[PDB]
């Protein structure tokens, strides 16, 4: 089992009058738990899962004080890159930056990673051996040779594959509860009459976690992709998922139609019939 | 400057039954930029205790946000998602159906 | 727990 500890940075200049909006949360696998908002009154890093809580006021001391740092760090950034797309003071955009590391099975570092995008388009990436970065464009390049100079990969390395890990590793123990909890899904099936000669099958999973899971119609043993919709996982708000997919089958023919579902939170695949 | 139109689903945390106290989603998705109006609706008329999550998004960069709010299913009753975006006209108004 | 991130583009 792989776990992924991940941060997900977002500044909207505000021009006009002020400093831009910056929105900060963090992830262990699915579940949030910190917060921080430009906007909210605290101005401070502010916790989102109850398994966080147990860390200290030197904990939301150092977490606030780096996150503030961030969201100068962001201001600059938009201000600079205005500059190198030569745009105007007048409108507003967005820069979006994530990084995160994973650890295996053998709860060793596994993997790193961070990336930084301009108004929803890649700007920079860390390459996945973290000693060197990808630009997308001419402007992006100049912040590349800007870091290497820095040397910036090599102390964004030592953090994600040492700090990083470290208190990925503190979390996911801290919080076994529920970070280490698989809920399978509830599944069952619906039919509805469209018609005397026809009718819909809906098949549903509910309640599920983590988010991944695959959910697939067969006819006669063979996947069905013809005359079948399927929504896009959703959340249901308590901190599970759901989804369902559908099928418009002919009435009386149910029974050549199974619906299959794949998910962590079972040993073996489930089939389900009418 | 990438425009990207929101995806909208509406629906029920919990299986709808009539009578019985629940919660009712409005997941926006898929959108940049991040400025986004969303409303949950009860009969036309605006519903004002809404609560949301904190701005995120996928690998893509494209912006994600849960609305919700308690609520009670009824036989009569009709509940709506109420989203405006600039990539929209007019707000798009997608119908709660309880089967989906 | 977060990094510290101090390097502008």
């Amino acid at each position: 089992g792989s776990h992924s500890m991940r941060y997900f940075f977002t500044s909207v200049s505000r021009p006009g009058r002020g400093e831009p909006r910056f929105i900060a949360v963090g992830y262990v696998d699915d579940t949030q738990f910190v917060r921080f908002d430009s906007d909210a009154a605290s101005q401070r890093m502010e916790p989102r899962a109850p398994w966080i809580e147990q860390e200290g006021p030197e904990y939301w001391d150092g977490e606030t004080r780096k996150v503030k740092a961030h969201s100068q760090t962001h201001r600059v950034d938009l201000g600079t890159l205005r500059g190198y797309y030569n745009q105007s003071e007048a409108g507003s955009h967005t820069v979006q930056r994530m990084y995160g590391c994973d650890v295996g099975s053998d709860w060793r570092f596994l993997r790193g990673y961070h990336q930084y995008a301009y108004d929803g388009k890649d700007y920079i990436a860390l390459k996945e051996d973290l000693r060197s970065w990808t630009a997308a464009d001419m402007a992006a390049q100049t912040t590349k040779h800007k870091w290497e100079a820095a040397h910036v990969a090599e102390q964004l390395r030592a953090y994600l594959e040492g700090t990083c890990v470290e208190w990925l590793r503190r979390y996911l123990e801290n919080g076994k509860e529920t970070l280490q909890r698989t809920d399978a899904p509830k599944t069952h099936m619906t039919h509805h009459a469209v018609s005397d000669h026809e009718a819909t099958l809906r098949c549903w999973a509910l309640s599920f976690y983590p988010a991944e899971i695959t959910l697939t119609w067969q006819r006669d043993g063979e996947d069905q992709t013809q005359d079948t919709e399927l929504v896009e996982t959703r959340p249901a708000g308590d901190g599970t998922f759901q989804k369902w997919v559908a099928v418009v089958v002919p009435s009386g023919q149910e029974q050549r139609y199974t619906c299959h579902v794949q998910h962590e939170g079972l040993p073996k695949p489930l089939t389900l019939r009418w | 400057m990438i425009q990207r139109t929101p995806k909208i689903q509406v629906y029920s945390r919990h299986p709808a039954e009539n009578g019985k106290s629940n919660f009712l989603n409005c997941y926006v998705s898929g959108f940049h930029p991040s400025d986004i109006e969303v409303d949950l609706l009860k009969n036309g008329e605006r519903i004002e205790k809404v609560e949301h999550s904190d701005l995120s998004f996928s690998k893509d960069w494209s912006f994600y946000l849960l609305y919700y709010t308690e609520f009670t299913p009824t036989e009569k009753d009709e509940y709506a998602c109420r989203v405006n975006h600039v990539t929209l006209s007019q707000p798009k108004i997608v119908k709660w159906d309880r089967d989906m | 727990c977060i990094n510290m991130w101090c390097w502008t583009v």
